[PDB]
């Protein structure tokens, strides 16, 4: 009357993953950032949402200082984030 | 003399309008000069 039962099991597999999509940064020339400026201005303030939220993502100081009164400086701003500005609204006019 | 400054920029001014609150775009509109002639 005795038993012997030895057990040992281990194992560990995760590598699904792909997410790392870098922005352009390309030059942005002026006469674009007045053309993104008033494409955007002739949105309504709540496709407004991400124009904002981006801006606020970016720049942190504009959001504890002013989260009312928040001046986008488009002339003035990353060529990173034009460029997310740029996306937004060419998907929000050029359909399909 | 005006010393008028350009910037493009929109002041997105976080208001409360309407039955949905909505939040526009606006810009520093101050010193108003509105045709001149006699100068």
């Amino acid at each position: 009357h005795h038993h012997h039962h030895h057990s040992h099991m281990g194992k560990q597999a995760s590598a699904s993953y792909d997410s790392e999509e870098e922005e352009e940064g390309l030059p942005m020339s002026y006469d674009e950032k007045r053309q993104l400026s008033l494409d955007i201005n002739r949105l309504p303030g709540e496709k407004l949402g991400r124009v904002v939220h981006i801006i606020q993502s970016r720049e942190p100081s504009l959001r504890d200082s002013n989260p009312d009164e928040i001046e986008i400086d488009f002339e003035t701003l990353k060529p990173t984030t034009l460029r997310e500005l740029e996306r937004y609204v060419k998907s929000c006019l050029q359909k399909k | 003399e005006f010393t008028g400054s350009p910037e493009i920029k929109l002041k997105i001014t976080k208001t409360i309008q309407n039955g949905r609150e909505l939040f526009e775009s606006s810009l520093c509109g101050d010193l108003l000069n509105e045709v001149q002639a006699s100068e």
